[PDB]
RNA sequence: AAUCCCGUGAACCAUCGAGUCUUUGAACGCAAGUUGCGCCCGAAGCCAUGGCCGAGGGCACGUCUGCCUGGGCGUCACG
RNA sequence: GUCGAUCCUAAGGGUCGGGGGAACCCCGACAGAUAGCGCGUCGCGCGUACUCCGAAAGGGAAUCGGGUUAAAAUUCCU
RNA sequence: GCGACCCCAGGUCAGGCGGGAUUACCCGCUGAGUUUAAGCAUAUCAAUAAGCGGAGGAAAAGAAACUUACAAGGAUUCCCCUAGUAACGGCGAGCGAACCGGGAACAGCCCAGCCUUAGAAUCGGGCGGCUCCGUCGUCCGAAUUGUAGUCUGGAGAAGCGU
């Protein structure tokens, strides 16, 4: 009957484009009917077809993005669109390892004289 | 250990050797723009005791600042006010020429962090400083535990908030006790605290 | 005037669209307080200022 | 030796960009395809008279579409050749295109296929 | 840039040069410089590739169950230490160190320590001996016994 | 509206992690009372290596590291 | 494509570098390795620091009759 | 002429950084007058408003070139008190802190310089692998006009042994 998203994800890339082409052509006819005094029932189909086009485009874009992220997986430099967004300030932060770097004497102090667990007898 | 010889030589600024070298350098600086990148510090011994390290990420710039006081920037030297405020000349800027040199470099070099600066030369018209700046984004700096503190956001534009070595001097923070107590934690913070009218619940 | 920029003509087009009565079915909604269009503009009474 | 007293900056080699990563992962989708360009035909009485009097089809088109793209959109959409295209921006901010077909094609026949007549 | 560097050269010779700076114009003679530099080439420090090559020969030697090298000493900080400790037998100073304050005092230190010194032309030439772009000065703590007469 | 009801499932529902996100604006090819005036790359398609066509993108300034191409007898060395 | 804007420059405006300035800002090609162009096929030659903005009355490539609408035309039709 | 180095220039060269917005609190600069003095000029209003900049969840300050004169306290900040006090002031109008003491909290540290010279032991980038905020290998660079270690006065280096 209507478009089911989980069924779209099982289609191939060519099929999605073919279905997208058909949906746009169908929507064009409905637009003509809207200006030629089309029946009220046919005018309600515009909303349904608009939803279908968006769903097909969403599936196509999601598959395309997913494949691209796999191609650049384990690469040093990624396209800016695929890099994490987060916030500007968070991206400029020192990494976790860098923030914890210390001089050799500071390292030795931690090993030689760390805080000890102790208690006072009552 | 050669730095002590260099440092002690620079303590004799009125000797013939230093007067000649400074005279030639002073001419050379006058012909170049007011802010110039230098390949290496003119005073490596002085630079490294202020934090400079000969590694990628550290850069040195020479800054030229005009000498003298601060004429009040008022049109035609006219002040609309009582005589106590009618002075126009013989007025002095509260910040020092060293601070101005750091600010000039900091504003121009927005992508770098100002670390410190030092005097290198002067004439009757201009005063010359070298400003040490750090590229906080460079990996060598970010992996160095002794300098990577400057990569943190709290240290943005230290020179424009008076947080450099020169900044502490003109804020009155070089010193403590009865002669400098009003300067901490800040002069305006001290004023606001002392002006506060504390109205407790049970009073 | 007849000589007009694209930007100005676009702004004038939007103002014309906004200068209409409210749909009648708006006043029949549940908990409706919109009585009429309070931002109606007449070319001769109030000027657009640009 | 130099025969010119004016010093000129010597020519130096310039390389073309060879980025290690693309700034955009993939090209953007076409936002002005045939369906986007041709929104819907105009079915006003004035527009209808031009179907037979002038063999012209009146379309409402995307404001960002130029005559070159309108001509190609009509070719792909209805498989017809155009003699000339005249465009104007209506007072409501939309763009109208007067599309005159060549004598080899009949606008009235094409209009029936569209479904306006 | 060209104009300033040419005016800089002129200005230096127009003004009176104090003796401490004028002593650097009296560089070693060309004929003797070649002989000195030829000897230095026989005591070049090992290269990066050569340095790695010996360290792998030692690792295998350590797994399978020796002489002190004789090479030129470079680095102003290290040379100054050798001069003060009186372990330097010859100090070679570049005449074109900028800033000159780095080495303007070296001749006085060598004279006070009774260590022979020479001023040669080219810090780049000295650097090439030690596989560096430039070298302010070079030092020889001891030469090989086979050529202690010409030295 | 044979859109949806013992359910891949209604909702002007809640929530968010996938995805889309026009023209602008610090606004960045140059401009602007202009949808004005440039240059470069280029998928797909198509006509016989070239030609047309063209989705889409790129070209601001300062600055750091590295790199390439250069200038000056600035300091030298060797022919 | 033919009417204009668009192009050109005017009084002038906005600017690089440089010089000032705590900074907002000031001066404005004046402290300077210009822009590039031409001809061959990447090389030679030339090369005086703005390829900027600034006119719907200045300068300026090209459209004329006849017909046509309730309302458009030197723009639609012939 | 061929090379090294130096300084500088060009690049849509490879990969990065910066601008702007927000106002309650925070940091720096700049800076009035109304007003009060029963007039008014110093003063006061005020080291304030307005102006120009820069940050963070806090900021700033901070491990004594201090307080004190005692039987001595011991980085900074904050609260109470000191106190409307010492002091300043046409000694007029007015103005005005600090130490001690009691509490909230509590934390200390890193460099520069003589000291690897039997080995720049340091770091970045390109490429590759892995257990991928990193690590290993290799290559090209940075750096001797000095990277990394050791040391920071409370110490410390060196030698000796517990
Ligand atoms: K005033
Ligand atoms: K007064
Ligand atoms: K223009
Ligand atoms: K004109
Ligand atoms: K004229
Ligand atoms: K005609
Ligand atoms: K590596
Ligand atoms: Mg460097
Ligand atoms: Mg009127
Ligand atoms: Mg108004
Ligand atoms: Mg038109
Ligand atoms: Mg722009
Ligand atoms: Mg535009
Ligand atoms: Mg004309
Ligand atoms: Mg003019
Ligand atoms: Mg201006
Ligand atoms: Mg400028
Ligand atoms: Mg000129
Ligand atoms: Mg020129
Ligand atoms: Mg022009
Ligand atoms: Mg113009
Ligand atoms: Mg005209
Ligand atoms: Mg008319
Ligand atoms: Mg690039
Ligand atoms: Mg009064
Ligand atoms: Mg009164
Ligand atoms: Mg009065
Ligand atoms: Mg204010
Ligand atoms: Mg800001
Ligand atoms: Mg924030
Ligand atoms: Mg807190
Ligand atoms: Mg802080
Ligand atoms: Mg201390
Ligand atoms: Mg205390
Ligand atoms: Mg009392
Ligand atoms: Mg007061
Ligand atoms: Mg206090
Ligand atoms: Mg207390
Ligand atoms: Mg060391
Ligand atoms: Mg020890
Ligand atoms: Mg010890």
């Amino acid at each position: 009957a209507r478009i089911k998203v989980h069924e779209l994800r099982n289609k191939s890339k060519t099929e999605l484009l073919a279905q997208l082409k058909d949906l746009k052509a169908e929507l064009a006819l409905l637009r003509v009917a809207k200006v030629t005094g089309g029946a009220p029932n046919k005018l309600s189909k515009i909303k349904v077809v608009r939803l279908s086009i968006a769903q097909v485009l969403t599936v196509i874009s999601q598959k395309q993005k997913a494949a691209l992220r796999e191609v650049y997986k384990n690469k040093k430099y990624l396209p800016l669109d695929l890099r994490p967004k987060k916030t500007r300030a968070i991206r400029k932060r020192l990494t976790k390892h860098q923030s914890s770097l210390k001089t050799e004497r500071e390292k030795k102090k931690e090993m030689y004289f760390p805080l000890r667990k102790y208690a006072i007898k009552v | 250990g050669a730095y002590t010889y260099v440092s002690e030589l620079w303590r004799k600024k009125q000797s013939d050797v230093m007067r000649f070298l400074q005279r030639v350098r002073c001419w050379e600086y006058r012909q170049l723009p007011s802010i110039v990148r230098v390949t290496r510090p003119t005073r490596p011994d002085k630079a490294r005791r202020l934090g400079y390290k000969a590694k990628q990420g550290y850069v040195v710039y020479r800054v030229r600042v005009k000498r003298g006081g601060r004429k009040r920037p008022v049109s035609k030297g006219i002040v609309y006010g009582k005589p106590t405020n009618q002075g126009v000349t013989q007025l002095k800027f509260q910040r020092s020429k060293r601070s101005v040199a750091e600010e000039r470099a900091g504003r121009k070099l927005g992508g770098l962090k100002v670390l410190n600066s030092y005097w290198i030369n002067e004439d009757s018209t201009y005063k010359y400083f070298e400003v040490i700046l750090v590229d906080q984004a460079h990996a060598a700096i970010r992996n160095d535990p002794r300098i990577n503190w400057i990569c943190n956001p709290v240290h943005k534009h230290r020179e424009l908030r008076g947080l450099t070595s020169a900044g502490k001097k003109y804020r009155g923070l070089r010193g403590r006790g009865h002669l400098h107590h009003k300067a901490r934690p800040s002069r305006r913070a001290t004023w606001k605290r002392n002006q506060t009218l504390s109205l407790r619940r049970y009073r | 005037p007849s000589h007009k920029s694209f930007m100005i003509k676009k702004k004038l087009a939007k103002k014309q669209r906004q200068n209409r009565p409210i749909p009648y079915w708006i006043r029949m909604r549940t908990d409706n307080t919109i009585r009429y269009n309070a931002k109606r503009r007449h070319w001769r009474r109030t000027k657009l200022g640009f | 030796i130099r025969t010119k007293v004016t010093f000129h900056r010597p020519k130096t080699l310039k390389k073309d960009r060879s980025p290690k990563y693309p700034r955009v992962s993939a090209p953007g989708r076409n936002r002005l395809d045939q369906y986007a360009i041709l929104k819907y035909p105009l079915t006003t009485e004035s527009a209808m008279k031009k179907i037979e009097d002038n063999n012209t089809l009146v379309f409402i088109v995307d404001i960002k579409a130029d005559k070159k793209k309108i001509k190609d959109a009509v070719k792909k959409m209805y498989d017809i050749q155009i003699k000339k295209v005249n465009t104007l921006i209506r007072p409501d901010g939309t763009k109208k295109a007067y599309v005159r077909l060549t004598p080899d094609y009949d606008a009235l026949d094409v209009a029936n296929k569209i479904g306006i007549i | 840039n060209v104009t300033l560097q040419r005016k800089k050269r002129i200005l230096k010779m127009r003004l009176k040069v104090p003796p401490a700076l004028n002593q650097f114009t009296k560089t070693l003679d060309k004929n003797l410089a070649t002989t000195l530099f030829k000897m230095l080439l026989k005591y070049r420090p090992e290269d990066k590739a050569a340095k790695k090559e010996r360290l792998v020969k030692r690792a295998q030697a350590e797994a399978e169950g020796t002489k002190k090298p004789i090479i030129v000493k470079y680095g102003l900080k290290h040379i100054t230490y050798l001069i003060e400790q009186n372990k330097a037998q010859l100090v070679v100073i570049a005449h074109d160190v900028d800033p000159i304050e780095l080495v303007v005092w070296l001749p006085a230190l060598c004279r006070k320590m009774e260590i022979p010194y020479c001023i040669v032309k080219g810090k780049a030439r000295l650097g090439s001996i030690v596989h560096k772009k430039t070298a302010s000065a070079l030092c020889l703590t001891t030469v090989k016994n086979e050529d202690k007469m010409e030295f």
